[PDB]
């Protein structure tokens, strides 16, 4: 199978050290890591407040490691300033989803936020996101068997940064060219990775399909969490990308 | 709109 060419391989490293460069304790984040107590996010009786604030506290340097990210990457400051703010709100808790779902410890039974808060599947479900947290650690125990490593968690951080489909976008095939460059290297870097996982390929644009449900579901629930809590409660970034 | 993202990708 095609393995990258001198081009995509150039391509390979510009992401992977991006991502590197951004992602929360990198190396250090099973050390530096702490358990969300038992206490804090119990079911109610809706939303318990004191783990909705834990995460309202960590959600801004979640955002602003993304907008890190995407800042490193050659092709998405040739775009205009108004379709980066677009890009960005759309692909900003795909990420974050992901990069929580990659760190996920079978042993615990957790997910590290912020490279340094490990929660449980009823604390982040209690803490306001409900269903959603059922789907980030449903991926995040798929993605055992996937052994993806930086380089191929900073593609898919890509590939999902680079979505023509968001609304109100001008360079819709400027930006679709970006994403078939990724794609391709990411699948030719797959090939030469040998995953002994049949059908690989295929069963990673999957994934692809479950962050962008993800994605779509947060900002679903946000709406929705505009009931028990008033604006003031979310921290200024988190309102930007509604 | 979108004054602090925006800040944040100028900076
Ligand atoms: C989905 C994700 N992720 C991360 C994260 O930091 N981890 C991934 C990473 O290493 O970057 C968060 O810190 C989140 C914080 C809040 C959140 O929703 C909520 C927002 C407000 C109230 C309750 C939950 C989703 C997060």
């Amino acid at each position: 199978k095609p393995e990258p060419t001198d081009e995509e391989w150039e391509l390979i490293k510009t992401v992977t050290e991006a991502h590197v460069a951004t992602n929360a304790q990198g190396s250090h984040w099973k050390q530096k890591r702490k358990f969300l107590p038992e206490d804090i996010g119990q079911a109610p009786i809706k939303v318990d407040l004191e783990a909705f604030s834990h995460f309202t506290k960590i959600i801004t340097p979640a955002i602003t490691r993304v907008v890190d990210f995407a800042k490193k990457l050659p092709m998405f400051c040739e775009l205009p300033c108004e379709d980066q703010i677009i890009l960005l709100k759309g692909c900003c808790m795909e990420i974050m989803s992901l990069r929580a779902a990659v760190r996920y410890d079978p042993e615990s039974e957790t997910l590290t936020l912020n490279g340094e808060m490990a929660v449980t599947r009823g604390q982040l479900k209690n803490g306001g996101l409900g269903v959603v947290s059922d789907a980030i650690f449903d991926l995040g125990m798929s993605l055992s068997s996937f052994n993806l490593d930086d380089t191929e968690v900073a593609l898919l951080q890509a590939v999902l940064l680079m979505s023509s489909d968001r609304p109100g976008l001008a360079c819709v095939e400027r930006i679709e060219k970006y994403q078939d460059s990724f794609l391709l290297a990411f699948e030719h870097y797959i090939n030469y990775r040998k995953h002994h996982v049949t059908h690989f390929w295929p069963k990673l644009l999957m994934k692809v399909t479950d962050l962008r449900m993800i994605g779509a579901c947060l900002a679903s629930r946000f709406l929705h969490m505009k009931v028990e809590c008033p604006t003031e409660l979310f921290p200024p970034l988190f309102l930007e990308v509604f | 709109e979108n004054a602090l993202l925006r800040y944040l990708l100028d900076k």
